C-alpha cells in the first residue's frame, strides 16, 4: 500500500460490452505503453522507452486468459452486471494562456466504471477531428479508471471551447466548457 | 500425460492427414512441433484457449490447427509431399509460456507410390551350443527384414507374457540397399537367458514384430497381399 | 524488455 | 444502459528505499471488486471475496503456478525496476515559472515537470508567506509532466517584491520569479 | 540468449553424471530448462531454476553466480540415462527451441570380457553374435553392401545381474562365414572362434 515507487506490469482488462480489452505497462501513474491488440504492435508514450522491444503476443495471449476468467466469473457471479459511475470531467491547460502563442487543452475524466467513454471537443459548437489526442484507460486503486484527451490549439479571445463527455452513468451528455479570458 | 494419436501413419502424396493431440487436464495451452533428423524441432502453432494468435511457424498453405473445444486438437496436413515426413509431436502447459510437457509423438512417413511397402519377415535364431558350454548362458537373435517402410516396434514375449530383463534391440534400422533412397530395412534384437531356462523344453519364446503399414481405405492392385498393418512373429521352444 | 505479469486461467 | 461485465488483472510492483523493499501484489478483480490476490510477503494465493475462494484453492494445488508466482518478484518487479532506473527514473524536466496577478491575487505556475516531487514557496521580501498561501493540488497533464498553482493572497504597496521559491529534483539552484507592484 | 553444450558425453555406468552448458548472453528473468529425449520418444522434462541450485526426485540442477553457465547432475547414471539432453533458455514469447544437445551414452563396466563369434541357427541364413565384448572396443559396418553389420547394443540381465555388449551379422552371399564376419573393424586379439 505505501512505497516510493508504484509500477503495473501491467493493466490487463477486458470487457463483454465490445468485446473489448486493453493492455498496457504503467509507472508511477504514467502510461508506459499500449499494446493496439487489433494492429498486434506496441506503442511506446515516452521516445526514450522506444528503445525497448515488448512481445504483442504476450498481451494477445493474456487477454484470451481474461476472456476465458471473465465468462467465469459470469456463470460464478450469476452474471452480475457492472454499475454504472458518475464521471468527474475537469478540463484545463497545460500551461498558462496568452493568445497568440501554442498551447494544449485538457480534459480529465475521472471516476470512469465501466470503461466505456466518448470524449470530444467542441468549437463555438462546432466539432474539431484536427489535432485531438486521447491517453488509455489508465487505472486506479478503487478498480475504476480515468482518461485525457488533448485538443492542441492557438488561443483566441473569442473562440470557446467545450468538452463532450459521454458515460452511462451521464443522464445527458456532459459539456465542460473552457473561457480563454 | 498428454495423449497422442495415431502412433503411426504411413500415407501416399497427394493425401489429407489429421493429427489428435489430447493435453493433460487444466492445461489452457498448447503447441504443435516437427521434428526431423535432417531438420531439428520446429515449432508449429501454439494455441492459448480456443484461438492460435500467430498463424506463423506454419510451413504451406497446407498446414492448419483448430483447437474448437478449447482442449482437445488437431492438426492438418492436407495434399501431403515427400518433404512432410516427419515425428509431429505435441506439447501442453498450463498456461502460455509455462513449462511444456510433450506427447508421444505421431511418426508420419509420405510415398511416391505404395508399391514400394513390404511387411517384415520375422525369424528367431536358436542359441549356439558353443556359447552354452563356454559362458553358460543363452542368447536367441531375432531378425526383422525386407520391410519398407521401417515403422516397426520389436517385442519379445516368454511362456505367454511380454518381457524387458535380458534383451536389447537396435535403436535404428540399418538399410538393406544403403546406395538407394527406396530400400527395404532390417532389425535386430537380443534376449539372453540362462542355459538352464533355455534347456527346460516347456518354456516358450515369441519374438513379436509390430508393422504399421496400409489400411482399409489404401487401394491395392499387386498380386501379392496388401502390406497392410500387422503383426509378425517367430517361435521357438526350449532345447533339452 | 520489459517483463510481463501473467493471469492464471479461473476453473474450470 | 447496456449490460456490461468486467474482469481486470493488475501485476503491481511496490519499492521502497530503491531496490531495498520489493513486494509483489497481483490481483484478479471482478468489476470493481478484487476477488483474488498473490501477495510475494504471504507466498500465495488468497481470497479477498468468496468469489475469489474456488480460485485461490484451485491455483495454490497447481505446484507449476505456485513457482512461477513466487519467482515473479524477481522475474516482473526487480528486473523491471533495472529497466526503469536508465530509462524513467532518469527522466528530468525542468519546471516553467510563471506568476499571475489575479491586483489582490497572485498565482505561482508551475508547469511541466518531472519528476512529481516538488516544493514551491512565497515569499514577500524576506519573509516567508505561509498563512496567507493556498496550492492546488498536484496536476498531472497525463504526458509525463506534472503542474501545480500556488496562490497567494496579498495587499501590496510601493518598494514589496514577491519572491516565488521553486525546488526540483532537476534543479541543483531553486528557481526564484519575482512579481513587482 | 541461446545455449552452446558438448555433441556427445560417454560416462560410467554408477558414477555421477556432469551435464555442461554455456549461456552467456542470458538475462536475469530467463530460466534453465533440461530436457532430455530418450531416442524414439518424445522429450520428457528434468528440470529448471532461475538462479538457486535446484533439486528434484530425477536430477539436480547448479547455476553458476555469473548465470553465464549451469551444470545438470543425474547422481547414479544407468543405461536408462542415455539419451539427448537439451538445455534451453526461457524466457518471454519466442518458444522453445532445441539444439544439438548432449547425446550422452552411459557405459557399462563388463566384469569379465570373454569376446566371442557364434553361429546360430534357424529355429538359414545363418547369423554371427559377436558378443561379451568390452565396452571399450568399438564395432565398424561391413565394407560389402552384401553383408549385413547392426552397431553393439548392451544387453541387461537384472535376473543375475549381468551386462553385455552384442553386435549381429548376417549375409546370404557363399564367401560368408563368422571367421570373415567381423574382419571390417578392430576385434580383439584374444577373440574366440568356435
Ligand atoms: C459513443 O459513440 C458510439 C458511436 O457513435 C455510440 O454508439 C452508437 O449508439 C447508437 C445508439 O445510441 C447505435 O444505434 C449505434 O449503432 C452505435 N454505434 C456504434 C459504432 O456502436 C455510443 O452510443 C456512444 N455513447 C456511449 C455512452 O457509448
Amino acid at each position: 500500500i505505501v512505497a516510493d515507487h508504484v509500477a503495473s506490469y501491467g493493466v490487463n482488462l477486458y470487457q463483454s460490452y465490445g468485446p473489448s480489452g486493453q493492455y498496457t505497462h504503467e509507472f508511477d501513474g504514467d502510461e508506459q505503453f499500449y499494446v493496439d491488440l487489433g494492429r498486434k504492435e506496441t506503442v511506446w508514450c515516452l521516445p526514450v522507452l522506444r528503445q525497448f522491444r515488448f512481445d504483442p503476443q504476450f498481451a494477445l495471449t493474456n487477454i484470451a486468459v481474461l476472456k476465458h476468467n471473465l465468462n467465469s466469473l459470469i456463470k460464478r457471479s450469476n452474471s452480475t452486471a457492472a454499475t454504472n459511475e458518475v464521471p468527474e470531467v475537469t478540463v484545463f491547460s497545460k500551461s498558462p494562456v496568452t493568445l497568440g502563442q501554442p498551447n494544449i487543452l485538457i480534459c480529465l475524466v475521472d471516476n470512469i466504471f465501466p470503461p466505456v467513454v466518448n470524449i470530444t471537443w467542441l468549437s463555438n459548437g462546432h466539432s474539431v477531428t484536427e489535432g485531438v489526442s486521447e491517453t488509455s484507460f489508465l487505472s486506479k486503486s478503487d478498480h475504476s479508471f480515468f482518461k485525457i484527451s488533448y485538443l492542441t490549439l492557438l488561443p483566441s479571445a473569442e473562440e470557446s471551447y467545450d468538452c463532450k463527455v459521454e458515460h452511462w452513468g451521464l443522464d445527458k451528455p456532459l459539456l465542460k466548457h473552457w473561457e480563454p479570458e | 500425460g498428454v495423449s497422442q494419436s495415431p502412433s503411426n501413419k504411413v500415407t501416399e502424396k497427394g493425401k489429407d492427414v489429421e493429427l489428435r493431440c489430447d493435453p493433460i487436464s487444466g492445461h489452457t495451452a498448447l503447441y504443435w512441433y516437427r521434428q526431423s533428423l535432417g531438420q531439428g524441432l520446429e515449432f508449429l502453432i501454439y494455441f492459448q484457449g480456443n484461438s492460435a494468435p500467430d498463424k506463423s511457424g506454419l510451413p504451406s498453405d497446407r498446414f492448419s490447427a483448430e483447437r474448437t473445444g478449447g482442449s482437445v486438437s488437431t492438426l492438418t496436413i492436407q495434399r501431403t509431399q515427400q518433404e512432410d515426413s516427419a515425428v509431429y509431436l505435441c506439447a501442453s502447459s498450463f498456461r502460455f509460456t509455462d513449462t511444456q510437457y510433450f506427447g508421444p509423438g505421431t511418426r508420419l512417413t509420405v510415398l511416391e507410390d505404395l508399391k514400394n511397402v513390404f511387411p517384415p519377415e520375422v525369424a528367431v535364431f536358436e542359441p549356439s551350443e558353443a556359447e552354452i558350454s563356454h559362458t553358460q548362458k543363452a542368447t536367441l537373435v531375432c531378425l526383422a527384414t525386407g520391410f519398407y517402410p521401417d515403422h516397426v516396434e520389436l517385442s519379445w514375449w516368454v511362456n505367454g507374457k511380454e518381457v524387458h530383463s535380458g534383451v536389447c534391440t537396435d535403436p535404428q534400422p540399418l538399410k538393406e540397399q544403403p546406395a538407394l533412397n527406396d530400400s527395404r530395412y532390417a532389425l535386430s534384437s537380443r534376449l539372453r537367458v540362462s542355459a538352464t531356462f533355455w534347456q527346460n523344453p516347456r518354456n516358450h519364446f515369441r519374438c513379436q514384430v509390430q508393422f504399421y503399414g496400409l489400411s482399409e481405405n489404401d487401394e491395392w492392385t499387386q498380386d501379392r497381399a496388401k502390406p497392410v498393418t500387422q503383426i509378425v512373429s517367430a517361435e521357438a521352444w526350449g532345447r533339452a | 524488455a520489459p517483463q510481463p505479469e501473467l493471469p492464471y486461467p479461473q476453473p474450470g | 444502459s447496456p449490460e456490461d461485465f468486467v474482469y481486470q488483472f493488475k501485476g503491481m510492483c511496490y519499492f521502497t528505499n530503491g531496490t531495498e523493499r520489493v513486494r509483489l501484489v497481483s490481483r484478479s478483480i471482478y468489476n470493481r471488486e478484487e476477488i483474488v490476490r498473490f501477495d510475494s510477503d504471504v507466498g500465495e494465493f488468497r481470497a479477498v471475496t468468496l468469489l475469489g475462494l474456488p480460485a485461490a484453492e484451485y491455483w495454490n494445488s497447481q505446484k507449476d503456478i505456485l513457482e512461477r508466482k513466487r519467482a515473479a518478484v524477481d522475474r516482473v518487479c526487480r528486473h523491471n525496476y533495472q529497466l526503469e532506473l536508465r530509462t524513467t527514473l532518469q527522466r528530468r524536466v525542468e519546471p516553467t515559472v510563471t506568476i499571475s496577478p489575479s491586483h489582490n491575487l497572485l498565482v505561482c505556475s508551475v508547469t511541466d515537470f518531472y519528476p512529481a516531487q516538488i516544493k514551491v514557496r512565497w515569499f514577500r521580501n524576506d519573509q516567508e508567506e505561509t498563512a496567507g498561501v493556498v496550492s492546488t493540488p498536484l496536476i498531472r497533464n497525463g504526458d509525463w509532466t506534472f503542474q501545480i498553482l500556488v496562490m497567494l493572497e496579498m495587499t501590496p504597496q510601493r518598494g514589496d517584491v514577491y519572491t516565488c521559491h521553486v525546488e526540483h529534483p532537476s534543479l541543483q539552484s531553486p528557481i526564484t520569479v519575482e512579481w513587482r507592484a | 540468449m541461446k545455449t552452446t553444450q558438448p555433441p556427445s558425453m560417454d560416462c560410467a555406468e554408477g558414477r555421477a553424471a556432469n551435464l555442461p552448458c554455456n549461456h552467456s548472453t542470458i538475462s536475469g528473468n530467463e530460466y534453465v530448462y533440461w530436457y532430455r529425449q530418450i531416442h524414439s520418444q518424445g522429450p520428457q522434462y528434468i528440470i529448471h531454476g532461475l538462479k538457486n541450485n535446484e533439486t528434484n526426485e530425477m536430477a539436480s540442477l547448479i547455476i553458476t553466480e555469473d548465470r553465464k553457465s549451469s551444470t545438470l547432475i543425474l547422481p547414479h547414471a544407468t543405461l536408462r540415462d542415455t539419451a539427448v539432453y537439451y538445455c534451453i533458455v526461457l524466457g518471454g514469447a519466442d518458444g522453445l527451441t532445441f539444439g544439438k544437445g548432449t547425446h550422452l551414452i552411459i557405459q557399462p563396466y563388463i566384469q569379465n570380457p570373454d569376446p566371442a563369434v557364434y553361429q546360430l541357427r534357424d529355429s538359414d541364413k545363418s547369423v554371427c553374435l559377436f558378443t561379451d565384448f568390452d565396452s571399450q572396443t568399438n564395432v565398424s559396418q561391413s565394407k560389402d553392401s552384401d553383408v549385413y553389420i547392426t552397431d553393439k547394443c548392451v544387453l541387461d540381465m537384472r535376473s543375475m545381474d549381468f551386462k553385455s555388449n552384442s553386435a549381429v551379422a548376417w549375409s546370404n552371399k557363399s564367401d560368408f562365414a563368422c571367421a570373415n564376419a567381423f574382419n571390417n573393424s578392430i576385434i580383439p586379439e584374444d577373440t574366440f572362434f568356435p
